[PDB]
């Protein structure tokens, strides 16, 4: 358990403990978040050449392994090395983001990238569902703002970009002000640091990226009826918390206290959520997972759902919004106190994963919004800290009687009405 | 407006500050309009009348 | 699929009356149901008939019914029907009440079918005052009198509503034309009653003597049961002539052939005779409030059994101590009324204060008692450790 | 076209400086409508229960 | 009344032979006299089936079993609309009248129970 970061003349920042490899990478602090409606997938495509054959074999040749991952927020490339060959990571990434930043770019390598991105986001499309629905629950929660952008892009976006948006954007958001250099594995702070402040060589230092206006919560809904699919596929969320909130472990243990469910796994059907109760009778559902999705400027706090139930959706709707009711006015403390103990397992099991790369985008995002990281046991302690009365305070004011958003697709005719779903977000009292 | 976010505060009206409001509402609507129409009538309703007449 | 089937009007007449699976081993106890069907509907057209020729003025409504017992053609049998009629739909009420009891009728899934029936018997008692006092006979005006004034315990408001309810200072005129305005409502609200006690019972199915599922063995309403009420539709309609040509009056007050007095009670009245037993529970308490109360009482605290029967099977058939209390409590109904038709006096006046007590004790605590002991006995009967 | 191209609300969105106007708006509407029928139907409700009570003639001081 | 309390009250005097030898006689001549056994019918025949316990019991009593109910339910429904008794060698004998179902009642119950208990567990710290 470690966290040193320290600023040379880029942000460079490490969290070692001996494992086996080592992940070396740069995350920049723009993402999707940063592009417009229409050079959209401009940071997906970076991603992609960046992995492509021709980069990928260098990197094979040398025994390294490349990674990548593009968010809303934020942007990152990755190497994973075998841990004394932590010199030769740096080399692969200078290699490429000052000498073959301008050689990767090449007409053949880009037409057939270009080609693998489109039916990549094509296949998204027209088969991942849940993820396309997510995906649409945030285009219309936050339509009109930087938010509402997916991450891959969209086909039309796509398939109209050109090498000059890919440099254009390169030049805007991959600067130094606008970067962090992470590395986790087993690797020293002091191992790194050496080796990066050994070269110096600043290039385009000074210079800042484009500000923007901010992102806003919109309740409103897209309704992707699609009568052959064999399911339906619904999300549904409040605004929720940014990162950096007072209540960012309020929101997120409020999720777990109604978690995850999938109706064919036996110990998924005994635990301790009243919801259950409900929605086994008629078997209302497949399977359903509440999230708070956090960013930098907003975030989503709600439940998706899968269902071949095609008839009782409304009731799926009903009795999931009446539990959600209860966190303003009856939640008990064994569900505050159970919902503790399983938001500590699932955020151990993401801090402490057995892969390095997983290490280096948590540890990269958090540092790049507040410039710095809170340690796993900094977490139990605001977690256990969490009162009923605190949910209840942060539920009446995220949940109770506001606005929500809606995304679905398959067969969702049995999917009310906007109002009739905004009228369960309270009850009647004298 | 925030005159209702002074009083309710986002939320509804509840049933029993209706229900207290209209009986209310009751007795002062019904004074208001008998004396807007009694004074509208003077001079020709009994009470005039009898203020007119002794025996 | 065959129209009576496919018919959105026939439909309802097919799943109610033809093809509606029946256990098949209801006996003629089960016919009581069909005869009060029957019973609502001689009232209402029996009564309709005879309103085109009534008049609700107090002067003239004791004269109006006398006009159709002597100048309407046939008159006199419309009046006798409805009279003797009203008499013999509690007869029926009562059996099929019985029943009910009896067989654990009352039991779950039929808690909702047996609650819609307590409110039908109150509607019917209801009506059947109303009905009394339009006759203005004195039996009416002092039923009237005695009824109304039920209201008058009610704390502080209760002379107002009383005084509301009349329409002045005493049973007036007012009085009389709103009792029959009110007479001709409710068999509707009854009837509208019926169809939601048909639907609750719909959901589940009739019980059967065994008190045990139904499902293995139906066989369909129509032909078997549609000629096996035709028995019993028959028979009673026999009996109802033996009265209503041989002995029309034998069920009545013959105070009632005496107009109205408001300033003499006859030293004679006597309430109806389906009323007595109720009127004898009154009359035990010496307390004004407290009679009106425990009386009130003594019809909802049928609502009480489904929770106090703590058996684990449904009805009496099986159940030699249960069977025996059951009688106990039949015949000590039939004594509270015999006791309602006797003077306040000595021997009287305790032995209704103790029946009214076994009335009570009944199902507070006879029934929890017993099938608690019963539940116990069958099970050390056959266990063998 | 695109579905993550959500098209123009802009006539009718309420440019949000202010957050909780059209429900401060809605919730008068709504209460004051439940004010008014409750009003109303105690009126009605009166109207027919003292059309029961002594009539005017029937009041005699003997 | 659940079976459990019935099994509890039952179970204490069966044990203790000062009750044991007072009450079996006694409820062995109600069961006689009760005659569902001329009908042949054994008592978990007549336990009423219309909630979730018993629902869940029938539901996991054995094929074999089940098929025997089925029948003996049947033919009590058809003596009783003939208004006889079964031939005398038909009854069901007091060795047959066994609690077959109350095992799978039982544990049932049990099972409800503890859902109950832990639905509604609270935590001291
Ligand atoms: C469940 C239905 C009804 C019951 C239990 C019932 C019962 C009674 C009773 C007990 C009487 C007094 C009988 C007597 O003369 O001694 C009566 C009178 C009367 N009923 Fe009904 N009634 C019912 C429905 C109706 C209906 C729908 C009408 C339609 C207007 C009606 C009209 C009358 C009239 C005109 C009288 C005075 C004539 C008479 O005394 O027989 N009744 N009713
Ligand atoms: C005008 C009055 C009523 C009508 C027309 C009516 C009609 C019926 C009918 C057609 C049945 C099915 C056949 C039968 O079991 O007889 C039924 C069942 C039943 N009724 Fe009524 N009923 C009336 C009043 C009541 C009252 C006063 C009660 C109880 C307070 C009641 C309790 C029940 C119950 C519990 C059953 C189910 C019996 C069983 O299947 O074991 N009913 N009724
Ligand atoms: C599962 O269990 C059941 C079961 O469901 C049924 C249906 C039956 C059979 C019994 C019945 C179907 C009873 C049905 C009857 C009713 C619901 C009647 C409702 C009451 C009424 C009063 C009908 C409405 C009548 C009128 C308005 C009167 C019409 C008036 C007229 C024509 C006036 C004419 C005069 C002039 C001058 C124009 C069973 O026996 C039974 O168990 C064995
Ligand atoms: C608009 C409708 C109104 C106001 C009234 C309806 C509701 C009232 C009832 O139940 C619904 C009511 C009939 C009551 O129910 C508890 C009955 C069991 C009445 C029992 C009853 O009868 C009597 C009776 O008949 C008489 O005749 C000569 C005389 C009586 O004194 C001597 C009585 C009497 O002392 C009692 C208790």
């Amino acid at each position: 358990a470690e966290v040193t970061q320290l600023s040379n003349g880029i942000v460079v920042a490490t969290e070692h403990n001996p494992a086996h490899t080592a992940s070396v990478g740069v995350v920049f602090g723009s993402g999707a978040a940063n592009e417009n409606p229409y050079n959209n997938g401009v940071s997906n495509l970076w991603k992609n050449i960046f992995l492509s054959k021709e980069n990928s074999a260098v990197a094979a040749k040398e025994g390294l392994a490349l990674s990548s991952n593009i968010s809303r927020d934020f942007q990152s490339y990755i190497v994973s090395s075998l841990p004394g060959s932590t010199d030769k990571s740096l080399d692969f990434l200078n290699q490429s983001f000052i000498q073959q930043k301008a050689n990767l770019l090449s007409s053949s390598n880009f037409e057939a990238t270009k080609k693998s991105v489109l039916k990549q986001v094509q296949d998204f499309e027209d088969n991942d569902h849940p993820n396309r629905v997510l995906e649409h629950l945030h285009s219309t929660a936050f339509q009109n703002t930087p938010l509402s952008l997916p991450t891959r892009g969209t086909l039309e976006s796509l398939e109209n970009l050109v090498v000059a948006d890919l440099e254009s954007f390169a030049n805007n958001h991959f600067l130094n002000s606008n970067a962090v250099v992470v590395g986790t594995g087993n690797i020293k702070h002091e191992d790194l640091v050496n080796s990066i402040e050994s070269k110096n060589l600043s290039l385009q230092t000074g210079t800042k990226p484009v500000l923007k206006k901010k992102a806003a919560f919109l309740g409103s809904e897209v309704r992707l009826r699609d009568d052959t699919l064999p399911k339906a596929w619904i999300s549904l969320a409040v605004e929720g918390e940014p990162v950096n909130s007072p209540n960012y472990f309020v929101a997120k243990l409020a999720a777990q206290i109604f978690g995850s469910y999938n109706a064919f796994e036996p110990a998924s059907r005994l635990q301790g959520i009243k919801l259950l109760d409900n929605i086994q009778e008629y078997q209302l559902c497949d399977n359903f997972n509440h999230f708070s999705l956090s960013y930098k400027d907003s975030g989503l706090w709600g439940f998706s759902t899968a269902t071949r139930n095609v008839t009782m959706i409304d009731d799926l709707i009903h009795f999931t919004l009446k539990q959600w009711n209860r966190l303003t006015i009856s939640v008990t403390d064994t569900e505050v106190e159970r919902a503790k103990s399983l938001l500590k397992l699932q955020l151990g099991q993401l801090y402490e994963s057995g892969n390095p790369v997983n290490d280096a985008n948590l540890l990269g995002a958090e540092v790049l919004i507040k410039g710095s990281k809170l340690s796993l046991g900094e977490a139990f302690k605001k977690i256990d800290a969490i009162t009923v009365k605190d949910v209840k305070a942060w539920a009446g004011k995220r949940l109770w009687d506001q606005d929500i958003a809606i995304a679905g697709t398959g067969q969702i005719e049995g999917l009310l009405d906007y109002m009739r779903i905004r009228s369960d977000m309270s009850m009647m009292r004298w | 407006s925030s005159l209702y976010k002074t009083f309710f505060k986002r939320n509804a009206v509840f049933v029993g500050t209706i229900f207290a409001g209209a009986f209310v509402f009751q007795t002062v609507f019904d004074t208001a309009i008998t004396s807007w129409y009694e004074n509208h009538n003077k001079g020709k309703l009994w009470k005039d009348v009898k203020a007119r007449i002794a025996a | 699929m065959a129209f009576r089937k496919s018919n959105v009007y026939l439909s309802l007449v097919n799943s109610y009356i033809i093809d509606s699976p029946q256990p098949s081993s209801i006996n003629y106890w089960w016919n009581m149901g069909s005869l009060l069907g029957l019973c609502l509907v001689i009232q209402i057209v029996t009564g309709i008939f005879m309103a085109m020729h009534y008049s609700s003025n107090i002067e003239l409504a004791f004269s109006s019914v006398e006009h159709i017992m002597r100048d309407v053609h046939n008159g006199y049998i419309l009046r006798y029907l409805h009279a003797n009629g009203a008499s013999f739909f509690f007869m029926v009420m009562f059996m099929h009440m019985a029943k009910g009891l009896y067989y654990g009728s009352y039991r779950s899934p039929r808690v909702t079918l047996w609650n819609v029936g307590v409110i039908i018997f109150t509607l019917t008692i209801a009506t059947a005052f109303l009905g009394y006092c339009c006759v203005y006979g004195q039996m009416s005006h002092w039923g009237a009198t005695v009824i109304t004034n039920l209201f008058s315990a009610i704390p502080f408001v209760g002379n107002d509503i009383v005084s509301w309810l009349w329409g002045g200072f005493s049973v007036s005129n007012p009085t009389i034309q709103r009792f029959f305005a009110l007479h001709y409502l409710v068999p509707f609200i009854i009837a509208a009653m019926v169809i939601m006690h048909l639907m609750a019972l719909h959901i589940h199915g009739s019980s059967n003597p065994l008190g045990i599922t139904g499902n293995l063995d139906r066989i369909p309403m129509h032909s078997y049961f549609i000629f096996k009420d035709l028995v019993t539709v028959f028979l009673f309609m026999l009996i109802l002539a033996l009265f209503v040509f041989y002995s029309p009056n034998t069920l009545g007050h013959p105070d009632n052939y005496i107009p109205g007095n408001p300033l003499v009670t006859p030293a004679s009245i006597v309430p109806e005779w389906y009323l007595l037993p109720f009127y004898a529970i009154l009359r035990s308490i010496p307390d004004k409030l407290l009679g009106v109360i425990t009386m009130f009482a003594a019809i909802l605290v049928l609502l009480v059994l489904p929770f106090t029967d703590r058996s684990v099977v449904r009805g009496n058939t099986f159940k030699v101590l249960s069977k025996f209390f059951f009688f106990i409590f039949v015949f000590n109904f039939v004594l509270l009324g015999q006791i309602g038709a006797c003077h306040v006096e000595v021997p009287y006046v305790l032995m209704g204060q103790i029946a009214t007590f076994i009335y009570f004790a009944y199902f507070l605590i006879i029934v929890p008692v017993i099938s608690t002991i019963e539940n116990v006995l069958f099970y050390i009967g056959r266990v063998n450790k | 076209k695109s579905t993550y191209r959500t098209p123009n609300f802009d006539d009718v969105l309420k440019e949000n400086n202010d957050a909780d106007k059209g429900r401060s708006y809605a919730y008068f509407m709504v209460g004051a409508m439940g004010l008014l029928s409750s009003a109303g139907a105690k009126s009605t409700v009166e109207t027919f229960i003292s059309s029961m009570t002594a009539t005017a003639d029937v009041l005699a001081m003997a | 009344q659940s079976f459990t309390s019935i099994a509890r009250i039952g179970d204490y005097i069966l044990k203790s032979p000062v009750l044991s030898k007072l009450c079996v006689p006694v409820a062995n001549q109600f069961i006689n006299l009760a005659g569902y056994k001329k009908l042949g019918l054994k008592f978990d025949d007549l336990i009423a089936e219309e909630n979730p316990i018993m629902q869940t019991a029938l539901r996991r009593l054995p094929e074999d079993e089940s098929y025997a109910r089925a029948y003996r339910i049947i033919r009590a429904h058809q003596t009783e609309l003939t208004h006889h008794l079964l031939p005398r060698n038909e009854w069901i004998k007091a060795q047959e009248d066994v609690p077959y179902l109350l095992p799978y009642i039982l544990e049932a119950e049990a099972a409800a129970k503890e859902k109950d208990e832990l639905d509604n567990i609270e935590v001291s710290k």
